[PDB]
């Protein structure tokens, strides 16, 4: 009964870091050994979890978020960061039980004359919630006027394309993330290892 | 001008860690990222490390992955590089690098093809020997030595650690037909050389031949004198 | 990890003529390959990028192209400063990648290296090690065969090459063979040779000497 991580991690391409996606994990089993042992993965932080003990603990349900990023963004996927990513596109809770992986995917998200196919959120009027999908694509009032749907002085579009070439520096350079939730309700676990 | 001076290489033992540095100066080192490359001896070039402008992110061969660690204090123009648990393949000379910047006007995303600058390399050795001075030995010229009227012989620097060693003929005076040889690494750990030269046969008895080596590294000063052997 | 296979391994001209280095790689890289020179005991440094694009100050007679897979460095009317090493680059694919490189040499006539052979001196034997040294002089080119011949017997296993880069005058190599036994299997032996190949000789050259004799 194998759980579907080849899905999230071998997808072809990868969701936009405003319109992040989540699969939930549910009735089956999955070795955590077949991920925490690769050296492929750039970044690899757990919290409230031993990543050895998650063979051997169970979970009510498992949440598997993806989404890409530039390189220099990754530390911001961490409970209680600041900046753009963490502030208006994917936050974390601040008592997250869970692990962060992000490796450097430049050979499949790049593009030569750039791949503006990603795109991030750069103006919103209030933070996220923790665990927030914000897909508005209304335009943005930065000033007193009032925009009547068309941008123009201090009326921007609030998303913005990140422009991935290969040859950007390592830092602008595109990095797929995918953040494990485990959860522990009162309801019956359905996600244990061996 | 344009530079980064490098410290902090030298010797170690198989297991032990080194911290390498790199001082860039001739330009606004905090907009660069950088990179570590190596090259064995007798070997390429091999990418090594890359850390962004912002140092937010870093990226590493496989082979070093979890073992080095690059940085950089923008503030006080420094580039690092951590090793540790070395191992007896990570002997190399490393250099600092800077790539080309092609980042076109006012575009945020920063872009680089190729290294346009190098620093002048840092010897790394990672080695089980220990420093040791040289034995030196005569290449005697006997009949065996001999083509024609032409005598060869030499010295032979037998057992030392580390490279290099310097070797003259009569102290620099004789340098014409002399030929010294690249060192190699024995299969004890310790690097072995001969310096040769040829001169006319007829020469031998009047001439006195004298080689003078010098391992600056345990401060060794031999000279030894070749003298003829019946053969 | 991408291989970037350089080829041939050495090509051997002489000053004025045209040097072709091939750089293959085992996926597209599109434009993305830089070629650099390197001299002894000096950093690399960048002549190509781009596949095509010259760096800051190289002269016209350097050139290049290619493209996914196949890229050239072309080196027009060779001077006496480009004989050294080129290695080509892909640096947009993790790991960035190196060719394993190209010695662009001196062409000169074969030439026939002369042999001497060298007995273990007396202050070693003592200390306990014996080495036996043959000395090939002057040859050209590199591709030279030492072969050990103890009381008739070919040694393999215990010997050592070392070859000297191209000489600058007449752009000959040298070569010398250690041989290294210890004192008690030195004095099991009687007669030391190394018999010496190489295309400039018609017949194999041995020289040897009787232990005890030297
Ligand atoms: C099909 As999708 C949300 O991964 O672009
Ligand atoms: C940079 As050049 C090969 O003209 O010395
Ligand atoms: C393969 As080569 C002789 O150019 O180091």
């Amino acid at each position: 009964n194998l759980c579907p991580f080849g899905e999230v991690f071998n997808a072809t391409r990868f969701a936009s870091v405003y319109a992040w996606n989540r699969k939930r994990i549910s009735n089956c089993v999955a070795d955590y050994s077949v991920l925490y042992n690769s050296a492929s993965f750039s970044t690899f932080k757990c919290y409230g979890v031993s990543p050895t003990k998650l063979n051997d603990l169970c979970f009510t349900n498992v949440y598997a978020d993806s989404f890409v990023i530039r390189g220099d963004e990754v530390r911001q996927i961490a409970p209680g960061q600041t900046g753009k990513i963490a502030d208006y596109n994917y936050k974390l809770p601040d008592d997250f039980t869970g692990c962060v992986i992000a490796w450097n995917s430049n050979n499949l998200d790049s593009k030569v004359g750039g791949n503006y196919n990603y795109l991030y959120r750069l103006f919103r009027k209030s933070n996220l919630k923790p665990f927030e999908r914000d897909i508005s694509t209304e335009i943005y009032q930065a000033g007193s006027t009032p925009c009547n749907g068309v941008e123009g002085f201090n009326c921007y579009f609030p998303l913005q394309s990140y422009g991935f070439q290969p040859t950007n520096g390592v830092g602008y350079q595109p990095y797929r993330v995918v953040v494990l939730s485990f959860e522990l309700l009162h309801a019956p676990a359905t996600v244990c290892g061996p | 001008e344009v530079r980064l001076v490098e410290s902090g290489g030298g010797l170690v033992k198989p297991g032990g860690s080194l911290r390498l540095s790199c001082v860039a100066s001739g330009f606004t080192f905090s907009s660069y990222e950088m990179h570590w490359v190596r090259q064995a001896p007798g070997k390429g070039l091999e990418w090594v490390s890359v850390i962004s402008e912002s140092g937010a992110t870093t990226h590493y061969t496989d082979s070093v992955k979890g073992r080095f660690t690059i940085s950089r204090d923008n503030a006080k123009n420094s580039l690092f590089l951590q090793m540790n648990s070395l191992r007896a393949e990570d002997t190399a000379v490393y250099y600092c690098t800077r790539p080309q910047s092609v980042t076109v006007f006012g575009v945020a995303a920063t872009s680089y093809e190729a290294f346009d600058f190098w620093g002048q390399g840092l010897r790394v050795t990672v080695s089980s020997a220990s420093t040791k001075g040289p034995s030196v030995f005569p290449l005697a010229p006997s009949s065996k030595s001999t083509s024609g009227g032409t005598a060869a012989l030499g010295c032979l620097v037998k057992d030392y650690f580390p490279e290099p060693v310097t070797v003259s003929w009569n102290s620099g005076a004789l340098t014409s037909g002399v030929h010294t040889f690249p060192a190699v690494l024995q299969s004890s750990g310790l690097y072995s050389l001969s310096s040769v030269v040829t001169v006319p046969s007829s020469s031998l008895g009047t001439q006195t031949y004298i080689c003078n080596v010098n391992h600056k590294p345990s401060n060794t000063k031999v000279d030894k004198r070749v003298e003829p052997k019946s053969c | 990890d991408i291989v970037m296979t350089q080829s041939p391994d050495t090509l051997s001209l002489s000053p004025g003529e045209t040097a072709t280095l091939s750089c293959r790689a085992s996926q597209s890289v599109s434009s993305y390959v830089a070629w650099y020179q390197q001299k002894p005991e000096q950093p690399p440094r960048l002549l190509i990028y781009g596949s095509s694009s010259r760096a800051t100050g190289m002269p016209d007679r350097f050139s290049g192209s290619g493209s996914g897979t196949d890229f050239t460095l072309t080196i027009s009317s060779l001077e006496p400063d480009d004989f050294a090493v080129y290695y080509c680059q892909q640096y947009t694919n993790w790991p960035l990648t190196f060719g394993g490189g190209t010695k662009v040499e001196i062409k000169r006539t074969v030439a026939a290296p002369s042999v001497f052979i060298f007995p273990p001196s007396d202050e070693q034997l003592k200390s306990g090690t014996a080495s036996v040294v043959c000395l090939l002089n002057n040859f050209y080119p590199r591709e030279a065969k030492v072969q050990w011949k103890v009381d008739n017997a070919l040694q393999s296993g215990n010997s050592q090459e070392s070859v000297t880069e191209q000489d600058s005058k007449d752009s000959t190599y040298s070569l010398s063979s250690t041989l290294t036994l210890s004192k008690a299997d030195y004095e099991k032996h009687k007669v030391y040779a190394c018999e010496v190949t190489h295309q400039g000789l018609s017949s194999p050259v041995t020289k040897s000497f009787n232990r005890g004799e030297c």
